[PDB]
């Protein structure tokens, strides 16, 4: 899914750098993308993270979406941003804020449905049902409808 | 004859005894992996028991 090329975006590159010069170790003889699943539970020990075999377990039925044992780079950072999240720096929560004034229009304190779709709008993308709904929820925590400034910072911190 | 047998015995012994203490650290590995899966499923049916029971709150 498009989190991958998202976190591409929403990672910082000093990460990519050590993620590269550590991704180097892998190879052991002759590999060109012959990666495999028991060996995730070692490089997610790699890379400066404290993980669990069960989580390991997890993330190797969680990720290998494609199956192939593999992951692709934007697989790596998402798998990096959907977990650790080392997105687009959440601006703030006060720019945040200001930008959520804006959301609401209105000047409600909180991003509904209305306010949702017209901003979206805004975008140009087009309002389905679920998109804002999916915003919605993923940002009205408290499910009322409508995401409130702080459900609006925990809905976009992280985020572009 | 005696102690060279027993030499062997002892040895395999070991050899009877290594194979099956590590036979017995791999059905041990086993339990510890599946009570860990199991446990996983514990926690996640835990998890999705908590998701329902705050939700049913």
């Amino acid at each position: 899914d498009d989190i991958y090329k998202a976190a591409v975006e929403q990672l910082t590159e000093e990460q990519k750098n050590e993620f590269k010069a550590a991704f180097d170790i892998f190879v052991l003889g002759a590999e060109d993308g012959c990666i495999s699943t028991k060996e995730l539970g070692k490089v997610m020990r790699m890379l400066g993270q404290n993980p669990t075999p069960e989580e390991l377990q997890e993330m190797i039925d969680e990720v290998d979406e494609d199956g192939s044992g593999t992951v692709d780079f934007d697989e790596f950072l998402v798998m990096m941003v959907r977990c650790m999240k080392d997105d687009s720096k959440g601006k703030s929560e006060e720019e945040l804020s200001d930008l959520f004034r804006m959301f609401d229009k209105n000047a409600d304190g909180y991003i509904d449905l209305d306010e949702l779709k017209i901003m979206l709008q805004a975008t140009g993308e087009t309002i389905t049902e679920d998109d804002i709904e999916e915003l919605m929820k993923d940002g009205d925590k408290n499910n009322d409808g409508r995401i409130d400034y702080d459900e609006f910072l925990e809905f976009m911190k992280g985020v572009e | 004859e005696e102690a060279e047998k027993a030499a062997d015995e002892s040895e395999r012994g070991m050899k009877v005894i290594e194979s099956r203490a590590q036979k017995d650290e791999e059905k041990m590995e086993i339990q510890e992996i599946q009570l860990k899966e199991a446990k996983h499923i514990a926690e996640d049916a835990d998890r999705k028991y908590e998701e329902v029971a705050r939700k049913l709150v």
